[PDB]
């Protein structure tokens, strides 16, 4: 499968999540995603084909994971934007007020600005600390997807938000949205990964 | 907030 930020993948033929970013670990290919999407060794599929398994994750506390893929997958330095693509150029962290977009299988590519950093989400499973908050909307299924600037600087992966009864926070004003992402930097150093760029 |  072609691995691009934002596309859907399933875990153990049940849940759906979105791909965050293509990365490598030495000769191993992988992608970073949300920790709440799977447990170590869970199987990931893309378009009904097995592509790899969860190699590690932390959730709750943090919300991160990486899936190691088979040799046959094609990693690309790109994030889905409808039928087009945003090229990943690096991982400079943007500051509060920067504009940012996110991509995932449920709401597509949405943009907004970062409103706060170091936020705690109180999930049923336990607290998740250190999240960055943006006001781009998102829905159930967007988790693990990419957060990136239009300039191609990868910011992190989708963790959660104040989803309403329709499954997203897209029907409420930007002013009232809380969409949280796990920072990419600590995920790359924690697992020794390098981002694929173009 | 909820995960996703």
């Amino acid at each position: 499968a072609n691995i691009v930020g934002g596309i859907e993948y399933s875990i153990n033929n049940a849940s759906l999540c979105s791909v965050g970013f293509s990365v490598t670990r030495g000769a191993t290919k992988g992608f970073v995603t949300a920790g709440h999407c799977g447990t170590v060794n869970a199987t990931a599929r893309i378009g009904g084909a097995v592509v790899g398994t969860f190699a590690a994750r932390v959730f709750p506390g943090n919300d991160r994971a990486w899936v190691s893929l088979t040799s046959a997958q094609t990693l690309l330095p790109r994030v889905a934007n409808g039928s087009s693509f945003v090229t990943v150029r690096g991982s400079t962290e943007a500051a509060v007020g920067a504009a940012v977009c996110r991509s995932g299988r449920t709401t597509g590519y949405q943009c907004g600005t970062i409103t706060a950093k170091n936020v705690t989400a109180n999930y049923a499973e336990g607290a998740v600390r250190g999240l960055t908050q943006g006001n781009a909307c998102a829905g159930r299924g967007d988790s693990g997807g990419s957060w990136i600037t239009s300039a191609g600087q990868a910011q992190g992966v989708m963790s959660g938000g104040n989803v309403q009864s329709n499954g997203n926070n897209c029907g409420i004003p930007a002013s009232q949205r809380s969409s949280l992402f796990e920072r990419l930097q600590p995920i790359l150093s924690q697992y020794g990964l390098s981002l694929v760029t173009g | 907030a909820a995960p996703v």
